[PDB]
């Protein structure tokens, strides 16, 4: 009966609706001057009032534009949108509360960088032809996998020091295959020849100007350009937000740490960066070779998936390296490249990208609050991100804007968009506080 | 019992010689004790890394010692058509150091030969060396087994037969209580490994200064193989002797072969000829199973146990995931003509990346109870990671499960604390065995006594 909008009804239709969202008004003449002019709706058509003079504002927040959320990419990638309700118009009267909703799809492809490390030992040789062919076949399959994509390559020998390499005659420092009466490029460790770039067709070409150097005995450092590859942030090129493949190729076994006393080193592999200006690991020398740990470690650390493309003679060999290292997976090497590329779609299907709401310029007398419902339906009040989406998946977000009293900002705007996304939601904010005009 | 580790006496060495990186107890010609110290890195007169070795006489007071003299310039003969050079930079001398009663032999596992004739060579290669001496006498002598005189072109044509141009001999190094030298060489038949051994003795009376290719007449070496598993296996990059078969007349060797059969890793029992008697492979690759090998008996019966270190043993921890901590294996002697089975106790580290098992050395019998203790090296182990070698108790059943003692590094970081140890030695004469540490990343060596 006696309301909150009446004990403190005061004199002008606008101090009204700040009282509270409930609260209507009435500038009809036609009621009693002693009758309540602020109460509910219902009280006021009780108290006969004509419906034409009352001030009953309500928020809507109506959808402007809202093209639905597309189903490919391949073709021409324009502006597509994985986004709902792109720019919405929030209107609302003191005090109260309006709800929306909003809902992604995870449309684009996601981002994905292969860093190849070549075998370029003597015994590699004869599988020059086919380490040159994948890699090349490396970046036409992901390139059909993802139209994102950085890929690159750096190349490998062993320690430039006696007794793996050779020192003697002194033409054998320049051309080791001197002694074979043929010629090949001087020993090295590890060499850094293409930071990761989207130029697949110079990728390639770069690849197929590479040929081999020699080395005295069949294990290689391998583990040592493994190591660096993936510990030099800035020189490989690996770009944070994406997916990081490490596709390693050999034909032989692999020095571990401890091997290097017979070069006379001693000094544990510190983990670290060491390839400067000069592209090449400069610690081969003086540092041992990394321990199975060490690499693992510093693969999780950089999140690296490390792949083995090994030739049969070798693979079963690799495969039990690969269970001392988990997450890694072994494919054999040859002429035919099926069974390597697998290894290379089958990471891609295992991505998993997430939806995790951020919200940019809000008024501060504005305040919001999210019930998220994930891939399992099951919705969750007071979350705002979803986890565990592969591509074409779609999650939606309900979301209630609160405000407190009345602004004199009379128009503003907000933007919610999730992380690693460009599609946002734009929100026009109208704050309806003074009545039609109403005077008594 | 307890080794004091505070009124512990240190030695020291030029910085950056790596003074520490090798040790033994010398009990010279007379009857005081001594301590060979190894320092691959120190600078040879002509200021070029050489190596060198150092006699440190017992004081608690510690400090400096003096050097003890070798032949630090390269040679080079004609005999001939050809000319035999040997060249020492870089050559590691005192990589391995080992006293036996009356001389000391230091050894440079680096140290590159080479012949050549008219337009062909046999080529420049680490075929090792080790330097004989005997203190007192002032007397030297000097016993490379690999080097050779067959030209390139000839290996080629064998298919690399008997290829021990890269033997990187004494690389390891163990003297029977007979007088014999036994060598290790990891890079020998093309990187196999191999052993070589003679009479100590001998080697001194066969010796003629100014030849630099002779044959030791009373040498044996071990063999090539065509079996794939021991390639690239290193069999040899450690050694040790006991008594193995029952037959206290005939010694029998151990060796490790750490990266035996793919990186598997073995150690192996064979007598004086280099028949094989067991061998114990390794259970997980790239442990490294083979680095480090003891010999002692640990339970009192008697008889000879054995110690194997693979300091890059990883662990399971839970939650499938790994943990490099290093393990030590313990096998206890059967008595009579029987196998030595699966290991009779598994000690294994606890920090991450110290590589427990880096070094074992039998100390005595620490708390005189009878049965014979030793030490376990793990250079980059306890919280800091600056390394401790810890003390293991001989029990009856073998050793306890726990570590009665834990020495931590009095040394910064990267000192590799503990990477060699040696003990069993009565240095300051109070009826108790000690043990000396070595910690060639500061250059130091350390000292600790047992005391009542
Ligand atoms: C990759 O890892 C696999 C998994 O370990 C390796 O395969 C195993 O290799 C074993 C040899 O190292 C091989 O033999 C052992 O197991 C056999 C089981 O049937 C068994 O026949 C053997 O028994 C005897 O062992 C004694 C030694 O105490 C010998 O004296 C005898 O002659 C017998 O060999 C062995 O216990 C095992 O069968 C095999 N298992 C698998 C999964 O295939 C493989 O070699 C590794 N490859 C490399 C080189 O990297
Ligand atoms: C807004 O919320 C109300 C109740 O809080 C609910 O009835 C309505 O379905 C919501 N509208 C939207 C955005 O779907
Ligand atoms: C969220 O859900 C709770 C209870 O499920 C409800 O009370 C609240 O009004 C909802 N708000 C939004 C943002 O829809
Ligand atoms: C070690 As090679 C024979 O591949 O240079
Ligand atoms: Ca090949
Ligand atoms: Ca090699
Ligand atoms: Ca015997
Ligand atoms: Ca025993
Ligand atoms: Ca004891
Ligand atoms: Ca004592
Ligand atoms: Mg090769």
């Amino acid at each position: 009966g006696p309301n909150i909008c009446t004990t403190r009804g005061v004199s002008s239709c606008q101090q009204c609706l700040a009282v509270s969202p409930m609260c209507a008004w009435c500038s009809d003449e036609a009621l009693p001057l002693g009758s309540p002019r602020c109460d509910l709706k219902e009280n006021l058509l009780k108290d006969n009032c004509a419906p034409e003079s009352i001030e009953f504002p309500v928020s809507e927040a109506r959808v402007l534009e809202d093209r639905p959320l597309s189903d490919k990419g391949s073709g021409d990638s324009s502006q597509v949108t994985q986004v709902s309700p792109q720019r919405i118009a929030l209107r609302l009267r003191p005090d109260d509360s309006k709800n929306f909703s909003i809902q992604v799809r995870q449309v684009e492809d996601y981002p994905v960088d292969i860093y190849y490390l070549m075998d370029l030992s003597y015994s590699m040789k004869d599988d020059l032809w086919s380490i040159q062919n994948l890699g090349t076949k490396l970046a036409t399959q992901m390139r059909k996998l993802t139209s994102n994509l950085r890929i690159g390559f750096g190349a490998f020998v062993d320690k430039p020091v006696s007794p793996y390499m050779y020192i003697s005659p002194p033409e054998a420092l320049e051309n080791p295959c001197y002694d074979m009466k043929t010629t090949c490029l001087p020993m090295f460790g590890y060499k850094h020849v293409l930071t990761l770039t989207d130029q697949v067709t110079r990728f390639n070409e770069e690849v197929k100007k590479q040929s081999v150097s020699r080395n005295r005995d069949a294990p290689e450092g391998g583990f040592d350009a493994i190591m660096q590859a993936t510990v030099c942030d800035e020189k490989i090129g690996w770009r944070n937000d994406a997916s990081h493949l490490l596709v390693f190729t050999t034909d032989a076994k692999t020095h571990i740490a401890l091997d290097g006393r017979l070069a006379g080193i001693v000094q544990p592999n510190d983990g670290q960066c060491h390839v400067g200006s000069d592209n090449h690991y400069s610690a081969s020398t003086t540092m041992d070779y990394p321990s199975l740990g060490l690499m693992t470690e510093k693969l999780s650390q950089k999140n690296i998936n490390l792949i083995f493309a090994v030739t049969e003679n070798v693979v079963n060999l690799y495969q039990n390296y690969s269970e001392l290292i988990p997450g890694t997976t072994v494919g054999v090497l040859s002429m035919d490249s099926s069974n390597v590329l697998q290894l290379i779609v089958d990471a891609y299907g295992k991505i998993r990208s997430k939806v995790e709401l951020e919200v940019r310029d809000l008024p501060e007398e504005l305040s919001l609050s999210f019930n998220a419902t994930c891939l399992n339906n099951e919705v969750i009040p007071g979350l705002k991100s979803c986890m565990g989406l592969k591509i074409g998946d779609t999650v939606s977000f309900s979301i209630e804007a609160k405000v407190r009293g009345c602004p004199q900002e009379k128009e503003k705007s907000f933007t919610i968009k999730p992380v690693g996304f460009k599609d946002s939601l734009i929100v026009q904010v109208t704050f309806d506080c003074d009545c039609a005009c109403q005077a008594q | 019992l307890n080794l004091d580790p505070v009124q512990l006496t240190f030695y020291a060495g030029p910085n950056g010689s790596q003074f520490g990186f090798s040790l033994d107890f010398h009990k010279d010609s007379h009857g005081r004790v001594a301590i060979v110290v190894g320092a691959p890195r120190t600078l040879g007169p002509s200021q070029e890394e050489t190596g060198g070795v150092f006699l440190c006489p017992w004081r608690a007071e510690g400090g400096q010692c003096p050097s003890l003299l070798f032949d630090l310039r390269d040679e080079t003969r004609n005999v001939g058509s050809q000319t035999l050079q040997t060249f020492k930079a870089r050559q590691g001398l005192g990589a391995s150091v080992v006293s036996w009663s009356d001389v000391i032999v230091a050894c440079a596992p680096w140290q590159h030969w080479n012949v050549l004739e008219k337009t062909e060579e046999a080529e420049k290669t680490p075929v090792g060396s080790c330097f004989l001496a005997q203190p007192e006498s002032g007397r030297r002598a000097e016993y490379s087994p690999c080097r050779g005189n067959t030209l390139s072109r000839i290996y080629v044509e064998n298919d690399f037969s008997w290829d021990k141009r890269y033997c990187e001999a004494g690389f390891s190094s163990v003297v029977t209580q007979a007088g014999e030298l036994v060598l290790g060489a990891p890079g020998g038949y093309y990187f196999l490994g191999l052993l070589a051994q003679a009479p100590v003795a001998d080697i001194f009376s066969s010796y003629r200064p100014g030849i630099l290719l002779w044959h030791v007449s009373s040498q044996s070496l071990s063999f090539d193989s065509s079996n794939p598993e021991y390639f690239d296996g290193y069999w040899g990059y450690s050694v040790a002797v006991g008594e193995f078969d029952g037959d206290l007349n005939t010694t029998e060797y151990v060796v490790g072969a750490p990266t035996w059969s793919w990186t598997l890793g073995a150690v192996e029992i064979l007598d004086s000829y280099y028949q094989r008697l067991h061998r114990l492979r390794a259970e997980q690759m790239a442990s490294y199973f083979g680095h480090s090998v003891a010999v002692t008996d640990v339970n009192g019966d008697g008889r000879h146990d054995l110690l194997v270190g693979a300091p890059l043993y990883m662990e399971s921890r839970a939650d499938r995931k790994l943990a490099e901590v290093g393990r030590v294996y313990l096998f206890l002697q059967p008595r009579g003509p029987h196998a030595l089975g699966a290991p009779s106790l598994l000690l294994t580290g606890t920090q991450l990346y110290g590589r427990f098992g880096s070094a074992i050395a039998p100390l005595g019998d620490l708390d005189r109870d009878g049965y014979n203790d030793i030490a376990v090296a793990a250079p980059y182990g306890g919280p800091s990671g600056r390394g401790q070698v810890l003390v293991f108790l001989g029990q009856s059943e073998g050793l306890r499960s726990r570590p009665s003692q834990v020495l931590d590094s009095p040394f910064p970081t990267g000192s590799a604390f503990g990477f060699s140890l040696r003990g069993a030695v009565d240095i300051d004469d109070n009826g108790y065995p000690d043990l000396i540490v070595g910690a060639y990343g500061a250059n130091q060596v350390a000292v600790y006594r047992a005391q009542p």
